[PDB]
């Protein structure tokens, strides 16, 4: 709840997931 | 989910499955929000026609799940429910306006790799993020056409509300949104039958967190051209969503 929206193995690792990137380049 | 792809583990830490005791049975998907509770659509536990009329003791969560139908000894948490909440003006009878329900856990989930929550949009956020062109998250266990062995994914544009709405016949409200990709956008992927109650996720690219902006409500058929997935919104009724969570102690 305070920690919400951080996946442990992904945002915790540094590490960006499988189709993220389609996201993130959707807001141009 | 229709035309869409595998989860990867910890991808979905919010999923939640939610599970008929007898038979034993997949319900619907839903959304892990803090360690006791959880988010679902009100035609998952409310829909009289299809005899869903669900108390606290029919239905139990499981909650960090990949696999549809294996149980996952270590990985997943099964709880009961202590009470069922559904928004006061949720309409079955025409359109599923207002299609929210939240669950208290009776048995709080201690958070892992596998388990964590999803936030819940601030006004901010909601505008800014919930805009058409703005592609969100969909995720799921249920029909992979309209006729999986583990967790889909599909991301799926926001579509504006007058393609929204000249798309279908049933009245669409404010209490709502739809998403997926136009016929001449070459692109496709759905929510089906059994995804309803999951999350519609979006990363914010300010504090890179993830969000849930809509619930798997509604459709008609699934994956079709010139046909949109409808997904309850979730900050429009934010409203109701605190008045039930901020009013126990913890």
């Amino acid at each position: 709840e305070a920690d919400c929206g951080l996946r442990p193995l992904f945002e915790k690792k540094s590490l960006e997931d499988k189709t993220e990137r389609e996201l993130l380049e959707s807001y141009i | 989910i229709v035309e869409g792809s595998d989860a990867e583990i910890g991808m979905s830490p919010w999923q939640v499955m939610l599970f008929r005791k007898s038979p034993q049975e997949l319900l619907c998907g839903a959304s892990l929000i803090s360690d006791r509770w959880v988010l679902t659509a009100a035609h998952c536990l409310l829909y009289p026609p299809w005899d869903k009329n669900f108390t606290e003791n029919d239905l139990l969560v499981r909650i960090g799940k990949h696999s549809r139908t294996r149980y996952e000894r270590n990985i997943e948490k099964i709880s009961m429910l202590e009470k069922i909440y559904i928004h006061p003006r949720y309409n079955w009878r025409e359109n599923l306006d207002r299609d929210i329900a939240l669950m208290k856990l009776k048995k709080p989930v201690a958070f892992s790799d596998y388990i964590h929550p999803v936030c819940l949009p601030d006004r901010e956020t909601a505008a800014s993020l919930l805009q058409a062109g703005y592609k969100g998250r969909v995720t799921g266990w249920g029909n992979l056409k309209e006729t999986p062995s583990v967790l889909q994914v599909v991301n799926l544009p926001i579509v504006e509300r007058p393609v929204c709405k000249d798309s279908t016949r049933i009245r669409i409200t404010d209490n709502m949104f739809c998403a997926g990709y136009k016929p001449d956008e070459g692109k496709r992927g759905d929510a089906c039958e059994g995804d309803s109650g999951g999350p519609f996720v979006m990363k914010s690219p300010f504090n890179n967190r993830w969000y849930q902006m809509g619930i798997v409500s509604w459709g008609e058929g699934c994956d079709r051209d010139g046909k949109y997935g409808f997904y309850t919104h979730v900050f429009r009724l934010k409203k109701w969503i605190q008045k039930v969570i901020d009013q126990f102690g913890e």
